[PDB]
């Protein structure tokens, strides 16, 4: 295994941003989980060594961040808020428009690898419940047809 | 250039200080923020000495806005007794439930809190500077750094910043899913290149903190109040507000009410008046239950007219404001706040590790209508029993709101 050239120039970049190497781990793996929809478990040991650190390091790093993901690739993740405020103002109706426009549920994969449910802790957009993102946009959920042509923008 | 798609949070002020430009939901970039007399507190705070800006930040009681109120002058008074090198570090972690306070000055206005690290660091002798952000504010991550960018053209960062002799450089890292990285010392960690596990502390991050050396962490609306201090000097900034709790303050209010959003007000301000005259009153003018303060607190409808302020009876906290009225399921809610918990203890300490999981485990079951007479004694128990050992503030407040609703609402609790 080896890195493309277009993803290795992204991790060199990051790696000299700040003042050590080790500080770019973060910035490494969510450039890598943009690259392939998930973080391949053979990606672990090649950004070890341009990082400087040992692979059991990576592993914990990677393990312990929860927006990182090893098993599911997806080219979009949409993040639902299963938190408190988007439980009062209507989490379950966000769900049941996706389970009725995608046909999957959280945690699940459509067949075509396209999108993931990832239910997610609290995005802090509180005031516009309840809130998911597709990939880092971020919205509000108001209806069924407002969601249908949201995820429309996603080919 | 494009940022990704952010939800236009509802802002108001009362007062046109944080929120002058953050009111309108759209960046502000340099040559806007220059036009309202940008960074001119910061070309006056070079012209000052580090000692001066301390007390004027002493002297305008200014206080932590990241949820413990420590006075803010006096942590960088402790950090400068400190030999160097020291950091400075904005702490954009932003994770507690209900709490949007920081995302809309970061998004809408992040020239200001720029000019607020700048300002900080300066005071501190500090060199290098961190912003930690969330990882799920990717928006804000790409508009701050294009907004350093726009800083360091203008000569605002770099060497000799405006020929003061001064150096700084500004590093945004982002966060990757972890609500306890905004505990300032697995903030730290994280910096570092590690998992997020908070140390034991003291030693405050002042004495000892980003490898090892004087750290000055900061709240982002804390530092968003430098540039007011310098600008118009502490004594007009102490006559903002009340006497005693001087000063603007964000209040994220969501939840049951009809104008959800971030309201600019002073401190003085009460509970009931955020809820009823600011936030527009409640959907269908239904009763007011309880109000969460973020995942901290639960204040019952008899005790919103304590003020949104510092004071012992106040409301204190971030001045989150989450508004459940009379439908709201109370022990419903309890579990989406144990379930935070769970998500969110870093394991390092067992009666954490094992009390978060246990307590939305069991109240799941007593939720669902499975729980046993054992599970039911069992939830109590380890409701109570988070905290011993804990090494963080998260161990000890795991129970707290929970533990509220349970002495506050009995009757519906019984009901399960
Ligand atoms: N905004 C959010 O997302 C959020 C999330 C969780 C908690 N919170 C708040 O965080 C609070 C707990 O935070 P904490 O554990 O950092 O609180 P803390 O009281 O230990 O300290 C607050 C700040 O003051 C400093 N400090 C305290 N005593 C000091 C001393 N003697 N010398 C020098 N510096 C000193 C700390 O280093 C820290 O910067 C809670 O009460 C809660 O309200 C907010
Ligand atoms: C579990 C936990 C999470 C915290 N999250 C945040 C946060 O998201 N943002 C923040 O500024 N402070 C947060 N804090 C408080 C910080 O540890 C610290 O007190 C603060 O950043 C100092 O800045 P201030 O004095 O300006 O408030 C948290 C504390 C704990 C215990
Ligand atoms: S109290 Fe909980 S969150 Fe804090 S260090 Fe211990 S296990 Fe981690
Ligand atoms: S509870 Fe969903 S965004 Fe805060
Ligand atoms: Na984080």
């Amino acid at each position: 295994f080896e890195f493309p050239e277009e993803l290795k120039t992204k991790l060199q970049e990051h790696i000299n941003y700040f003042p050590k190497k080790r500080q770019a781990i973060l910035l490494c793996l969510h450039e890598i989980q943009n690259y392939y929809g998930y973080i391949p478990p053979e990606s672990l040991k090649p950004l070890a060594d341009m990082l400087e650190l040992p692979l059991n390091h990576v592993e914990g790093v990677v393990a312990f961040y929860d927006m990182f993901d090893r098993e599911d690739k997806a080219k979009y993740r949409i993040r639902v808020c299963v938190s408190i405020v988007c439980h009062l103002m209507g989490t379950n109706k966000l769900l049941k428009a996706l389970e009725n426009i995608l046909g999957i549920k959280p945690g699940e994969v459509t067949p075509d690898g396209k999108f993931k449910i990832v239910p997610v802790q609290c995005l802090d957009a509180c005031s516009e419940a309840p809130v998911f993102m597709v990939n880092d946009d971020e919205y509000k959920f108001e209806s069924e047809v407002q969601l249908n042509e949201i995820l429309s923008r996603y080919t | 250039r494009s940022y990704p798609a952010i939800p236009r949070i509802y802002a108001e002020t009362t007062l046109n200080m944080l929120l002058k430009r953050a009111k309108k939901p759209r960046v502000h970039s340099i040559d806007e923020y220059l036009k309202d007399g940008g960074y001119q507190a910061l070309e006056k705070a070079l012209n000052m000495s580090p000692e001066e800006i301390i007390d004027w930040v002493d002297k305008s009681t200014l206080r932590g806005r990241g949820g413990a109120g420590f006075p803010t002058g006096k942590k960088w008074k402790f950090a400068v007794q400190n030999p160097g090198p020291r950091y400075f570090i904005c702490n954009a972690d932003e994770s507690e439930p209900g709490t949007f306070k920081d995302r809309i000055i970061i998004e809408r206005d992040p020239h200001l809190l720029i000019e607020g690290i700048i300002i900080s660091s300066y005071a501190i002798g500090a060199n290098e500077a961190y912003i930690y952000i969330r990882g799920e504010y990717p928006a804000g991550y790409y508009i701050l750094r294009d907004a350093i960018e726009e800083a360091k053209k203008k000569g605002f960062l770099g060497k000799n910043i405006l020929g003061s002799g001064f150096d700084l450089e500004i590093y945004v890292a982002r966060g990757a899913g972890a609500y306890i990285c905004g505990e300032e010392t697995a903030l730290i960690e994280s910096l570092e290149g590690k998992r997020g596990h908070p140390r034991l502390k003291p030693p405050y991050p002042v004495q000892k903190g980003l490898w090892g050396k004087p750290t000055v962490v900061n709240n982002v609306e804390t530092i968003a109040n430098v540039p007011f201090i310098i600008s118009m000097g502490w004594e007009e900034y102490r006559y903002i507000g009340p006497s005693d709790y001087a000063g603007p303050k964000l209040f994220p209010v969501s939840g049951k009410v009809k104008k959800p959003g971030v309201y600019e007000l002073p401190m003085n301000t009460t509970l009931r008046e955020v809820i009823f005259k600011y936030a527009g009153g409640t959907l269908g003018n239904k009763k007011v239950k309880a109000v969460f303060s973020g995942a901290l607190d639960c204040f019952s409808s008899e005790e919103l007219d304590i003020p949104m302020d510092y004071s012992p009876l106040g409301f204190g906290g971030t001045g989150t404001v989450i508004v459940l009225t009379e439908e709201d399921d109370i022990v419903e809610a309890a579990l989406k706040i144990a379930e935070f918990y769970e998500h969110e203890t870093c394991g390092q300490c067992t009666p954490c590790r094992v009390g978060c999981y246990e307590q939305a485990n069991l109240l799941e079951k007593i939720y669902k209508g499975e729980a046993t007479e054992q599970d039911w004694e069992g939830f109590d128990f380890v409701n109570r029993n988070i905290q011993p050992t804990s090494i963080c503030g998260l161990g000890a407040v795991a129970g707290r709101l929970i533990r509220q609703t349970l002495e506050k609402f009995p009757e519906e609790w019984e009901k399960y």
